[PDB]
DNA sequence: CAGAAATTGGCACGAAAATTGCCTTAAATACAA
DNA sequence: TTGTATTTATTGCAATTTTCGTGCCAATTTCTG
């Protein structure tokens, strides 16, 4: 359902304190979506986010909002589905941030 | 032949890589090597049609699920206007079950009447009977434009006017206004808010003139360069026995045969670079039409390689003349036959045609014929189906798509 | 009117529609903090 | 999207320092995963660490 | 500065804590009046899909907004421009588009000049207001010049 | 009205041009017997 | 004295594929009697 999806991407969450520790190396590959190896930024030659970089599109995210990286899935009656020749999960461009 | 040892392969395959492919290439062999080093705001959010679209999406009185489905219908709007897919594409992507494609229809309809006006249209039909409802009733040539945007679109598509005549019962008079009427309406509505800026290419090699005489050089910018690492270099002299020396000794060989062959592949470009701008001086000076049909064998005559060479060379290097930014490969082409012995180049009879279309009469196009007969009075001697070849190459359409009123 | 950007849209729709109040969310530029803290190798995190 | 980089009028994509701090990291990581496999001797790969 | 008749003496308070009172011959003399000069720059550079033309037919844009252009594309001196009036007229080219049925169509009706370009004219910006006093065209060697330069 | 002249492009020729996978060692040199 | 392990020097050939211009001829437009 698509009002569903839409409506449970505006709420709020609720809390009431803030804690602060120190960080497990296990914490940090649970926050983490994949590994960098590879030190490159943008192609230069496609202007798109070179695989396994700092701008990657697999580990953060795609660029275009529910749009795949290699074009096989493009619009919003594919959400969440995760491509299988790039591994992009086409889902809006802000969880970059 | 030539004895081939894998470590020459090499060497020979690092000429067929763009700059871009090589300097990915060396930070590999970079980082595998120890003795191998290199010599050397936050933004503003931008208005697009679609977030445009959605700020009066959210502004519309629309219920909750007229809303989720405007918004998948906002969603699949390319950057021209157009909706890019099928409704049926839509009610799938709304996942339930009691929605009819009336309602879809419906929420389009009001969604197509947002600024810019005509905005997600399934066609240019749509697109343009659009545009005409908004027109206040009292316009002249509404209904005989109209009639033939609902009905006969093909026929204009292809410039049929004679059957546009016949079929809609229209003088000389009316059919002239009414398709400048339609001429007047606006073919790609998306396109008034269109944001984005073009992308360029950084050359390799910088031709210009100087005292007369034409200067080339490669671009020190984007140049590629190495350097051996002194530091461990120093520690070769035995600072400790089997390993500690025999692995320095062992790299510092393959770093100067990397340096060695980048210098290789540097000179080899440079010198190429110059004999193609000195056999086609022609060219820089006056522009197209007077490029020399020039091929591999003749620029492997007086460098003194072998094709295969050149071959490989020129494969995905720019070059920057103050005319612009060109392939390098952009400068050998064909060539026919001409009047006294001679050759002209298919790069030239295409800009030679270009010119003849582009000043033809309106009302009569020049068919491939009238341009054949008129290319063979300068001695270019081309036959017709080479000449509408080079028309199609150029993706102009034929004579008879070209008149007009 | 600086930084929550889900409730400037709702407060800019509900201005339009004549009903003046806000659902005053979350501001933008402290998920930026959280994120630049636990870069750090912190562990900061809302509760409850 | 934090750590965005900056386009300017010509086609430049200047790098940040965020970006700049980061592929230095990734550059020497890399370097002593390669030594450390191919086993360098202890001075090399002391200096890389 | 300008001589000017000055009385010492408070006016109902509209000379309240530093606050001047002037008089409206002061205005109609047209004696504080000053000339203020701003300068706009179109710069055309060199794309992959081929350069950028300065242009006097901007595909999308009516017969109106083109009224104050020469055959070069370039404003005419003398000219009071206003908002978001176009000084220079620039294109630069979008291309490498395969060719579509409905890509036909509509490069069929409309013609194919509309198509394959962009617009990235120079305009006004919002505000601000002039008449047009002096035109100034570069162009690097090499390049051919317009009629106007 | 309608047969004929004109136009257009798919498909087919030989020849030329451009690519691509390899001979995956021979000769000069310093050292040892 | 010579035989040999060591170290340079070597950025081309020759098949194989692709592209070239131009003729044949059927399908679609235009034109004059
Ligand atoms: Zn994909």
């Amino acid at each position: 359902d698509l009002l569903k999806f839409l409506k449970a991407q505006t709420k709020t969450e609720e809390f009431d304190a803030i804690k602060i520790a120190l960080a497990s190396p296990d914490m940090i590959r649970s926050w983490s979506f994949g590994e960098v190896k590879k030190p490159e930024t943008i192609n230069y030659r496609t202007f798109k986010p070179e695989r396994d970089g700092l701008f990657c599109a697999r580990i953060f995210g795609p660029v275009k909002d529910y749009e795949c990286l290699c074009g096989k899935y493009k619009r919003l009656k594919h959400r969440g589905v995760i491509c299988e020749k790039c591994g992009v999960e086409v889902t809006q461009t802000k969880v970059r941030r | 032949q030539l004895a081939m040892t894998p470590q020459l392969q090499q060497a020979i395959r690092l000429l067929q890589l763009s700059t871009l492919e090589l300097q990915q290439e060396l930070q590999q062999a970079l980082e595998s090597n120890p003795l191998l080093e290199q010599i050397d705001y936050q933004g503003e959010t931008t208005q697009t049609l679609q977030d445009y679209l959605m700020w009066q999406v959210e502004l519309t009185p629309f219920s909750d699920t007229d809303r989720a489905i405007a918004t998948s219908i906002v969603d699949a709007v390319d950057e021209t206007g157009y909706l890019t897919v099928p409704l049926e594409d839509i009610l799938e992507s709304i996942g339930d079950e009691e929605i009819d494609i009336d309602e879809v229809e419906a929420v389009l309809k009001r969604i197509q009447r947002f600024d810019p006006v005509g905005v997600a249209a399934k066609d240019l039909r749509d697109c343009l009977l659009i545009q005409l409802s908004q027109f206040d009733k009292t316009t002249p040539w509404l209904e005989e434009a109209r009639l033939i945007i609902s009905d006969h679109l093909d026929l204009l598509a292809n410039h049929d006017f004679r059957t546009l005549m016949r079929v809609t019962r229209l003088k000389e008079d009316v059919l002239k206004e009414a398709v400048n009427l339609i001429q007047s309406l606006d073919p790609r509505p998306g396109q008034s808010i269109q944001t984005g800026e073009p992308e360029y290419v950084i050359p390799d090699v910088l031709v210009r003139k100087h005292n007369g005489h034409w200067t080339v050089e490669l671009n020190s910018d984007s140049i590629p360069r190495l350097q051996i690492n002194q530091h461990y270099a120093s520690m070769c002299n035995n600072a400790r026995n089997d390993g500690d020396s025999q692995f320095i000794r062992s790299n510092l060989q393959d770093a100067k045969w990397l340096i060695k062959s980048l210098e290789s592949r540097n000179d080899t470009l440079l010198r190429v670079s110059r004999c193609i701008v000195e056999q086609q001086q022609a060219f820089f000076e006056q522009g197209e039409e007077y490029m020399k049909p020039m091929v591999l064998a003749d620029i492997a005559q007086a460098v003194e390689m072998h094709e295969s060479t050149i071959s490989r060379v020129t494969t995905q290097k720019y070059l920057h003349s103050p005319r612009g930014i060109f392939e390098l490969k952009y400068f050998f082409s064909s060539h026919v036959n001409t009047e006294g012995g001679g050759e002209a180049s298919s790069t030239a009879i295409r800009a030679l045609v270009k010119k003849l279309i582009a000043a033809e009469n309106p009302a009569k196009p020049l068919s491939d014929s009238k341009l054949t007969s008129l290319l063979s009075e300068q001695g270019i001697m081309v036959a017709r189906r080479t000449v509408a070849k080079y028309r199609e190459s150029l993706s102009i359409p034929p004579s008879n798509q070209r008149k007009q009123l | 009117k600086s930084d929550d950007v889900n409730g400037r849209t709702k407060m800019y729709k509900n201005i339009v529609d004549g009903n003046h109040q806000m659902e005053p969310g979350m501001p933008e530029s402290f998920n930026v903090l959280l994120k630049e803290i636990r870069s750090l190798g912190i562990n900061i995190e809302l509760e409850d | 999207d934090l750590r965005p980089l900056v386009p300017l009028d010509g086609g430049r994509f200047a790098t940040s320092d965020l970006n700049d701090l980061y592929r230095r990291v990734i550059n020497r990581n890399n370097r002593l995963k390669r030594l450390l496999d191919l086993a360098a001797p202890d001075i090399i790969v002391r200096n890389e660490k | 500065g300008q001589n000017m008749r000055v009385a010492f003496m408070p006016w109902n308070g509209y000379n309240f804590e530093d606050s001047i009172l002037v008089s409206e011959r002061v205005v109609q003399e047209d004696r504080f009046t000053t000339i203020h000069i701003q300068e706009l720059a179109c710069v055309s550079r060199d794309t992959k899909l081929g350069p950028e033309e300065i242009t006097a037919d901007i595909p999308n844009v009516g017969e109106a907004a083109l009224s104050k252009l020469d055959e070069s594309g370039i404003v005419y001196i003398g000219a009071e421009v206003t908002g978001g009036d176009i000084l220079v007229g620039k294109v630069t080219p979008k291309g490498e588009t395969q060719l579509t049925p409905e890509e036909k169509l509509l490069r069929a009706i409309f013609g194919e000049k509309a198509s394959d370009v962009k617009d990235s004219s120079l305009r006004v910006p919002n505000g601000v207001s002039g008449t047009v006093i002096d035109v100034q065209v570069f162009t690097r060697d090499g390049v051919e010049k317009d009629k106007r330069a």
